[PDB]
C-alpha cells in the first residue's frame, strides 16, 4: 500500500504495548484507526491524529510516531484483542483518504 | 417532518378489464379468420422480465377468454354474412 | 442511534453491472457527506469513495482501481445513498461498507484537505462476482 | 399483459416467475372438442389444470409435454358440381364419388397414445390418492359434437369417435396405429345456438391433414364413495375451454404510474419487484375505442398533474405534510424494504384522501395568495 | 364421506335446534330443508350464508370439518327434514318434529 | 361541480377547481372525443396566452 | 435543478477549498 | 324470475321403463346447468346426474351409469330425463333442479314441484 503496514503482533492479556503503520502522506496530513473484529461493523479508534471518539476503549492509549502511526493497547481483553485498520491521504494535497488495510493484534 | 411527494411512473398495476386488437403478421385474403385489419406485429417484442415478484393468476376468471370467444363469433359470422344464403335449398 | 441499513448486491458474471443502496436514519444527510469502502474477503478494508458535501462542491472522488467503474450519488430527499458499479472485474466482491464522511481540521497541524474519519457503518452487504 | 414463465403453473394462484409483454404469442384459433390440437405444448412434464379437481361439474384440461400425432384423411375421391339458383349465387355439393367409397378415418400411433396416457396417469394420481384405480371410458353422451372430436381438415368437417383412444383402466401398480373411424358432416353449428347454421361445401379431391394432438379435455364421473376407482371420460364442454389451454399465461394489467409517498421536501414496469428508492433512480372498431381510451387516461394524469402544482413529470415535492395516520414506517423501511405494489396496497384505502388535500385547496393558498 | 346428528330429533316450538353434519372432504357446504309435500329450499349455503328470502333465525358454520346449523325459534313452518350437501352428497336427512 | 355560480366572485373562485376537474370526466366515442377536443382547445388557448397551470394567470395587457 | 438549490444554506461552502485557504494563510 | 316447470306423475311397474320432463323458463336455458335428484324417504338423497346445454354434455352418477339418460330439447327448453329398467329401490320423487349460481352448480336454489314415481 501508500500507508504500509504490519500484518500483525501478538497479546499477553494485560500488555500495554504498540502498533504501528507507516505512509509518507501522514507527515503531511493528520492519522485514521480503526477497530474491526471479523464478522461486525468495524469502529473507529481515532478521531484525528491527537483526539479519540466517544464510546473507544478506556484501555486503549498512543497517538502517533509521525508517518508511523503507531498507538497503544493497555489491560489486553482478549476477545477485544480481533485486528485493527489504518488509514490516511494518499498522496499529500489529494482527497482520495486510501484505506492501508491493518493489522492482526492476535 | 415528512410531506407527500407525487412520484409520476412507479411501476404500481391493478388488474382490469379492457378491449384488445389482433395483431398479426402478413396477411389473397381469403382467411376466415383473418379481419385484414389487424396491424402488424413486433418483429421483437418488448419482453421484460420483472424482478423478484408473486402475481396471482387465475385462468379460470381472466375476461382475455370472454373476449376471444366473442370476437371469434362475431369474425365467423362477419366472415359468413356476403355468401350464399341457401333458402329455397330446403 | 444512526441505523445504516445498506441493502443490495449479489451474484453476477465477470462483465456486468449492479445497484446498491445506503439507507440512513437518525441524523443530518442533508449536509454531511458519505463514503463508500470495500473489503474483499480475503482483504481488509479498501477505500472506494465518497460523495462530498452539499454545497461542498456536491462532487465525487473516485479511487486508484475504481475509477472510471464506479459512481455514487445521493437521494437526501429520502436519505439514500446509491452506488451504480458497472463494467466489473473480478477482484471486485466483498461486503460493501457505506459509511458517514466526517471533516476534520485543526491550526498547528493544518494541511489541505485535512483529514476524515468513518464514525457510524453500515452491518454489511455481501457482493460477489463469478 | 403480464405472462406467468413458471414451468409448473398449473392455471391459479401465486406465480414467482413473472414478465411483461404487449402483445401475446401467435395464438391459433383451432377448434376442436375432446382433443385440443397444435397449440401450445407444456415444458417439463403433463400439467393437469382443474378449477376444483374434486369437482365433478368443472373440465379438466389436460396440457401435453409431447405432441401425439394424428394423421387424417377422407378417402373418398369426391367430385364438386355447382349449379346456379339465383343471380349471382351458386349452391355446391357433391356431384360424385369415382372410386371406392370408403371411410374417413384418424390414425394415432399405439404405442405413443399409450405413453401419453401413461403420464396422465402419473400426473392424476398426484391429485388423488395414490392407490387409486384411473379409468378410461368413451363419453356418456351429448349431441355429436361433444361425444366425437369434431373438428377441422382441408375444408371439411370431421367427427371422429374416439371410443379406441379412451379404452383403458389404469391399476395402481410397437408401430401399431389406432384408427379411429370418423364421419363427415357438410350442416354445421359451431358454437352452438339457437337458429343459426352453416353448408361447409365439399372440397374437391381426397383430403389429408397432419396435426399435433397437444392437449385433452376430461370429466369424471364421481358420485360414489366405496368405488376406489375414477372414471375420465372427455368431455368438449364449452369451446371456451379450448382458449383457456392458450391464454393461461396472460393477465391484463391497467397501469396506474401516479403514486404519493413520504419524503423531506416541501416544494417501463421494470423494477417492480425491486424496493422503492432504487426504483426511483432506477426509473377495426375495437383498435380505435381503444387508442381513444388511452388518449383520454393520459390527458385524466396530467389532469391530475395540473391541480397538483406538478406542471413537471417523474418527481415533484407538494407541500401537504404527511398525516402520522397514513401507515407511518418512519421513513427509514418504506423506502428500503417496501416495493411499489405493496406501499399503494398499504395506501390505497387513504389515497382518495391525499388526492383530497393534494387538490387545488392547497394550491389556492399558494398560487392565488 | 357425510354424516349427521340423529334423524329423530324432536322439540316443542320456540327451542334452538342444533344439526351437526361432519363431512370428510373439502368444500362448499349447503343446509337445505324439505316441508312436507314441498320441494326443498337452500336455507344455507357456502357453510354460513342464508338463502334469499330466509329469516336470520338459520344460521351457524365451524371452521373445522364438523359443521352445525342452529335454528333458533322454530315456528309452524319449521319441522321439515334437514339435509347437509356438499357437492354431490347429501347424508342421511335429519327430520325435526314435535 | 356548478355550485357557487350564483354566489359573489372571490368567494366562488375557490371552487374553480370542482370545474377544472369535471371536464372531460360510435354515440361515446363522438362525445368523448368531443370532449377531448374541446379540453384540448382550451388548454392551447391558455397556453397561448402565457399559462400553464389551471389557476390565475394575471399578466401584462 | 434537482433539489440543489432547493435547500440554499452554505456559509462554509466548497470545504476542500475552505481548507485551501485554513492555514495557508496563516 | 327462475321457474322449472317439472312434468311426471306415472305409476310404473318392475322392468319397464320410465321418462319425465323438466321444462325451464326465466333464464335462458342454454348458458345453465341443470341436475337431476331423487328424494326417497328415510334413504339419502342421490345426485343422479347433470345436464349441460350447449353441447348437451351429460355426466351420470356411477352407481345408474348404464340405465339413466338425459337429454334436451333446445327449442323447446326443455331436458328429458329417462331410466331404461325401474325397480322396486326406485320407488323416489324426482327434482329437476339448477344451481343458483351456475357458475358454481352445487347449490340446488331452484327446485321443480317435483315428480312422484312409485315402483
Ligand atoms: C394443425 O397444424 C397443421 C400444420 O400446419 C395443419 O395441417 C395443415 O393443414 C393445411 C390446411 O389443410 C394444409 O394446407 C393445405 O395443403 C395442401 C398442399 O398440397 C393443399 O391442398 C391446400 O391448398 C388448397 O386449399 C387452400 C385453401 O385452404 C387453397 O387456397 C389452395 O388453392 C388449395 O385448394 C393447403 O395448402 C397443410 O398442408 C397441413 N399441413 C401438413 C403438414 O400437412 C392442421 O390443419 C392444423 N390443425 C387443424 C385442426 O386444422
Ligand atoms: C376445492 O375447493 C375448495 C373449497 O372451494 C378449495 O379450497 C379449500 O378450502 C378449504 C376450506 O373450505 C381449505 O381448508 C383450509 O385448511 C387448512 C387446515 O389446516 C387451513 O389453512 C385453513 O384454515 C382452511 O381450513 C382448504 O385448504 C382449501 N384447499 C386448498 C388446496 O387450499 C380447494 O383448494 C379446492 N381444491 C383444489 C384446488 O384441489
Ligand atoms: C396449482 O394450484 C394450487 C391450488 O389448486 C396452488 O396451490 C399451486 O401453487 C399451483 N401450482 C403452482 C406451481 O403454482
Ligand atoms: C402420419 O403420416 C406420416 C406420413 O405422412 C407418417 O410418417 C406418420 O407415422 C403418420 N402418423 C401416424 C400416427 O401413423
Ligand atoms: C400401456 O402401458 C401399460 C404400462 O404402462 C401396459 O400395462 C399396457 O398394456 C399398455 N397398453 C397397450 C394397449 O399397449
Ligand atoms: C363408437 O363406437 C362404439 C362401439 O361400441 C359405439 O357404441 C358408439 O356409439 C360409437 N360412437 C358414436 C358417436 O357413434
Ligand atoms: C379422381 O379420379 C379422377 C378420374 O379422372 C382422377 O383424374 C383424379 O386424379 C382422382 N383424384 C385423386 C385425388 O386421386
Ligand atoms: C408437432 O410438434 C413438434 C414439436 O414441437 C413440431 O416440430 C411439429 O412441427 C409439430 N407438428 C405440426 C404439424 O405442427
Amino acid at each position: 500500500y501508500e500507508l504500509t503496514q504490519e500484518t500483525g503482533v501478538s497479546v499477553a492479556l494485560g500488555r500495554t504495548v504498540t502498533i504501528t503503520c507507516r505512509g509518507d502522506s501522514l507527515r503531511s496530513h493528520y492519522a485514521s484507526w480503526y477497530q474491526k473484529k471479523p464478522g461486525q461493523a468495524p469502529i473507529l479508534l481515532f478521531y484525528g491524529k491527537n483526539n479519540r471518539p466517544s464510546g473507544v476503549p478506556d484501555r486503549f492509549s498512543g497517538s502517533a510516531s509521525g508517518n508511523r502511526a503507531s498507538l497503544t493497547i493497555s489491560g489486553a481483553q482478549a476477545e477485544d484483542d480481533a485486528e485493527y485498520y489504518c488509514s490516511s491521504r494518499d498522496k499529500s494535497g489529494s482527497r482520495l483518504s486510501v484505506f492501508g488495510g491493518g493489522t492482526k493484534l492476535t | 417532518n415528512l410531506w407527500v411527494t407525487v412520484y409520476y411512473g412507479v411501476p404500481v398495476w391493478k388488474d382490469a378489464e379492457t378491449t384488445l386488437f389482433c395483431a398479426s403478421d402478413a396477411k389473397e385474403k381469403h382467411n376466415v379468420w383473418a379481419t385484414h385489419a389487424c396491424v402488424p406485429t413486433d418483429p421483437n417484442p418488448q419482453e421484460i422480465h420483472l424482478e423478484n415478484v408473486i402475481e396471482e393468476f387465475n385462468m379460470w376468471k381472466n375476461n382475455m377468454v370472454e373476449q376471444m370467444h366473442e370476437d371469434i363469433i362475431s369474425l365467423w359470422d362477419q366472415s359468413l354474412k356476403p355468401c350464399v344464403k341457401l333458402t329455397p335449398l330446403c | 442511534e444512526v441505523q445504516l441499513v445498506e441493502s443490495g448486491g449479489g451474484l453476477v458474471k465477470p462483465g456486468g453491472s449492479l445497484r446498491l443502496s445506503c439507507s440512513a436514519s437518525g441524523f443530518d444527510f442533508d449536509n454531511a457527506w458519505m463514503t463508500w469502502v470495500r473489503q474483499p474477503p480475503g482483504k481488509g478494508l479498501e477505500w472506494v469513495g465518497r460523495i462530498t458535501g452539499p454545497g461542498e462542491g456536491w462532487s465525487v472522488d473516485y479511487a486508484a482501481p475504481v475509477e472510471g467503474r464506479f459512481t455514487i450519488s445521493r437521494l437526501n430527499s429520502i436519505n439514500f445513498l446509491y452506488l451504480e458499479m458497472n463494467n466489473l472485474r473480478m477482484e471486485d466482491s466483498g461486503l460493501y461498507f457505506c459509511a458517514r464522511t466526517g471533516k476534520y481540521y485543526d491550526f498547528w497541524s493544518g494541511y489541505p484537505p485535512g483529514e476524515e474519519y468513518f464514525q457510524d457503518w453500515g452491518r454489511g452487504t455481501l457482493v460477489t462476482v463469478s | 399483459i403480464l405472462k406467468c414463465k413458471d414451468k409448473k403453473f398449473n392455471g391459479t394462484g401465486p406465480c414467482p416467475s413473472v414478465s411483461t409483454v404487449q402483445c401475446t404469442h401467435g395464438i391459433k384459433p383451432v377448434v376442436s372438442t375432446q382433443l385440443l390440437l397444435n397449440g401450445s405444448l407444456a415444458e417439463e412434464e403433463v400439467i393437469i389444470r382443474s378449477e376444483n379437481i374434486t369437482n365433478n361439474a368443472k373440465n379438466i384440461l389436460v396440457q401435453l409435454n409431447t405432441p401425439v400425432q394424428i394423421n387424417c384423411t377422407r378417402p373418398n375421391n369426391n367430385t364438386v358440381k355447382s349449379i346456379r339458383i339465383g343471380p349471382g349465387q351458386a349452391f355446391y355439393y357433391t356431384g360424385d364419388i369415382i372410386g371406392d367409397i370408403r371411410q374417413a378415418h384418424c390414425n394415432v400411433s399405439k404405442a405413443t397414445w399409450n405413453e401419453t396416457l401413461g403420464k396422465v396417469v402419473k400426473q392424476l394420481r398426484k391429485h388423488f390418492g395414490n392407490n387409486t384405480i384411473i379409468r378410461f371410458a368413451q363419453s356418456s353422451g351429448g349431441d355429436l359434437e361433444v361425444t366425437t372430436h369434431s373438428f377441422n381438415c382441408g375444408g371439411e368437417f370431421f367427427y371422429c369417435n374416439t371410443s379406441g383412444l379412451f379404452n383403458s383402466t389404469w391399476i395402481s401398480n410397437s408401430n401399431d396405429s389406432i384408427t379411429l373411424p370418423c364421419r363427415i358432416k357438410q350442416i354445421i353449428n359451431m358454437w352452438q345456438r339457437i337458429g343459426q347454421a352453416m353448408y361447409a361445401p365439399p372440397i374437391q379431391g381426397v383430403i389429408r391433414c397432419v396435426s399435433n394432438i397437444t392437449g385433452l379435455i376430461l370429466t369424471r364421473d364421481g358420485g360414489s364413495t366405496n368405488s376406489t376407482t375414477e372414471t375420465f371420460r372427455p368431455g368438449g364442454g364449452d369451446m371456451r375451454d379450448n382458449w383457456r389451454s392458450e391464454l393461461y399465461k396472460y393477465k391484463v394489467v391497467k397501469i396506474e404510474p401516479l403514486g404519493v409517498a413520504p419524503t423531506r421536501c416541501k416544494r417501463f414496469l421494470g423494477a417492480a419487484g425491486s424496493t422503492m428508492g432504487a426504483a426511483s433512480m432506477t426509473l377495426g372498431i375495437k383498435q380505435l375505442q381503444a387508442r381513444v381510451l388511452a388518449v383520454e387516461h393520459y390527458l385524466r394524469d396530467q389532469q391530475l398533474l395540473g391541480i397538483w402544482g406538478c406542471s413537471g413529470k417523474l418527481i415533484c415535492c407538494t407541500n401537504v405534510p404527511w398525516n402520522s395516520s397514513w401507515s407511518n414506517r418512519d421513513l427509514s423501511e418504506i423506502w428500503d424494504k417496501m416495493t411499489w405494489l405493496q406501499w399503494d396496497k398499504e395506501i390505497s384505502n387513504y389515497t382518495q384522501i391525499i388526492y383530497g388535500l393534494l387538490e387545488e385547496s392547497q394550491n389556492q393558498q399558494e398560487k392565488n395568495e | 364421506v357425510l354424516t349427521q346428528s340423529p334423524g329423530t330429533l324432536s322439540l316443542s316450538p320456540g327451542e334452538t335446534a342444533i344439526i351437526s353434519c361432519r363431512t370428510s372432504q373439502y368444500g362448499s357446504l349447503a343446509w337445505y330443508q324439505q316441508r312436507p309435500g314441498q320441494a326443498p329450499r337452500l336455507v344455507i349455503y357456502s357453510g354460513s350464508t342464508r338463502a334469499a328470502g330466509i329469516p336470520d333465525r338459520f344460521s351457524g358454520s365451524r371452521w373445522g370439518p364438523d359443521y352445525n346449523l342452529t335454528i333458533s325459534n322454530l315456528e309452524s313452518g319449521d319441522f321439515g327434514v334437514y339435509y347437509c350437501q356438499q357437492y354431490e352428497f347429501f347424508g342421511q336427512g335429519t327430520k325435526v318434529q314435535v | 361541480f356548478l355550485g357557487a355560480a350564483g354566489s359573489t366572485m372571490g368567494a366562488a373562485s375557490m371552487t374553480l377547481t370542482v370545474q377544472a376537474r369535471n371536464l372531460l370526466s360510435i354515440k361515446q366515442l363522438q362525445a368523448r372525443v368531443l370532449a377531448v377536443e374541446h379540453y384540448l382547445r382550451d388548454q392551447q388557448l391558455l397556453g397561448i396566452w402565457g399559462c400553464s397551470g389551471k389557476l390565475i394567470c394575471c399578466t401584462n395587457v | 435543478q434537482d433539489l440543489l438549490a432547493l435547500d440554499k444554506w452554505a456559509s462554509l461552502w466548497n470545504w476542500f477549498d475552505i481548507t485551501n485557504w485554513l492555514w495557508y494563510i496563516k | 324470475q327462475v321457474q322449472l316447470v317439472q312434468s311426471g306423475g306415472q305409476m310404473k311397474k318392475p322392468g319397464e321403463s320410465m321418462r319425465i320432463s323438466c321444462r325451464a323458463s326465466g333464464y335462458e336455458f342454454i348458458d345453465c346447468t341443470l341436475n337431476w335428484i331423487r328424494l326417497a324417504p328415510g334413504k339419502r338423497p342421490e345426485w343422479m346426474g347433470w345436464l349441460k346445454p350447449r353441447g348437451g354434455a351429460v355426466n351420470y352418477a356411477r352407481p345408474l351409469q348404464g340405465r339413466v339418460t338425459m337429454t334436451r330439447d333446445v327449442y323447446s327448453d326443455t331436458a328429458f330425463l329417462e331410466l331404461r329398467s325401474l325397480t322396486v329401490d326406485d320407488t323416489a320423487v324426482y327434482f329437476c333442479t339448477r344451481g343458483k349460481n351456475c357458475d358454481y352448480n352445487w347449490d340446488f336454489e331452484h327446485w321443480g314441484r317435483g315428480t312422484p314415481v312409485i315402483v
